[PDB]
């Protein structure tokens, strides 16, 4: 008697990675960076109209 | 759009030649394929991610 | 660290005037009742707002037993964007000490069990309210013990 | 346009990088 | 009208002219050795540039 079981493959996923000015979302920003946001309690943004 | 395609011809072979044979004989079970499964479980093992 | 202590974080929001953000550096040491054991809350939970009943708000005596279906956490830090507070039903500490701060007029001594009770006495009704966030916090009084027996048998024994 | 006026948007803010390193007991008006 | 458009990659930095700070020991009470907590403000408003 000759029997066996077996594996006939194995598939797998890939994240997708999106960066975020890759998107065509990315005019409403103005994607500038605070290095140092957390120390922050009140921010006001100041420019002449 | 179009009217003649290109298709390939031969089917797909899976035959438990080598090591595959004992694994199915003396385990029992067989792995799709060991020759290459159980290689690349020793480059991941040592070199890189 | 998980079972000696448990620290919160209960969040501060973004709008908050000096005047506002002055008075909460002010309370050190305090008791706070959060509702679980999670990890963030935010000061909307926290104050007498998420304390209502069904549009009543209530008195002295059933602001006890809201009491006891919450948790009692002390802060041991306050930081300029959250609170960090420590439940008292989890684990103290590393160390398991952590100050608290008499808002009582009575002294305490060493070994009384503290029991804390409402804002009940009069000069005593002091609520930091936060002007900006329309917050109030009715901060509780802990008191030995064999006060807290006597309180409640007032309280009860009146109505 | 060669006539227009451009201006820097400014950015004004109070950081408090000593409130994380250790205690502080300041006023309610310290523009620090 | 297109299907490739032309993207920035780069966020926006900072011009920081922040209100400084200055904590130095001073061993001693001299004219030289108290002046170096006034060119502290000056080596660190430098550093900015």
């Amino acid at each position: 008697d000759v029997e066996f079981d077996a594996l006939l493959g194995s598939y797998c996923n890939t994240l997708s990675l999106v960066r975020f000015l890759e998107l065509g979302l990315s005019v409403a920003c103005v994607c500038t960076k605070f290095p140092e946001l957390a120390y922050m309690n009140e921010g006001r943004v100041q420019f002449e109209v | 759009e179009d009217t003649e395609a290109d298709v390939p011809v031969t089917y797909g072979e899976m035959v438990l030649n080598g090591a595959n044979l004992v694994t199915a004989l003396v385990m029992g079970k067989a792995v799709r394929s060991l020759d290459d499964v159980g290689r690349h479980l020793l480059e991941m093992q040592e070199e890189q991610l | 660290m998980l079972a000696d202590g448990f620290e919160t974080d209960i969040a501060i929001p973004s709008g908050i005037s000096r005047p506002d953000a002055a008075a909460l550096q002010r309370c050190e040491g305090r008791v706070v009742f959060l509702p679980t054991i999670r990890r963030q809350l935010t000061l909307a939970d926290v104050a007498h707002e998420s304390f209502v009943s069904g549009g009543v708000s209530p008195d002295t005596l059933g602001l006890l037993l809201a009491y006891r279906r919450r948790f009692p956490a002390v802060i041991t830090r306050v930081l300029p964007t959250r609170i960090v507070a420590c439940p008292l039903d989890v684990g103290l500490t590393h160390a398991g000490t952590v100050n608290l701060r008499n808002t009582s007029p009575v002294d305490l001594c060493n070994g009384d069990p503290i029991s804390l009770v409402p804002p009940v006495f009069e000069g005593q009704a002091t609520d930091v309210r936060l002007d900006s966030l329309d917050l109030t916090l009715r901060f509780p009084v802990p008191l030995p013990s064999p006060l807290a027996r006597e309180i409640v048998a007032r309280l009860v024994a009146r109505g | 346009p060669t006539g227009s006026l451009l201006s820097t948007i400014e950015v004004a803010s109070h950081r408090r990088l000593f409130d994380f390193f250790s205690r502080v007991r300041s006023d309610a008006n310290s523009l620090y």
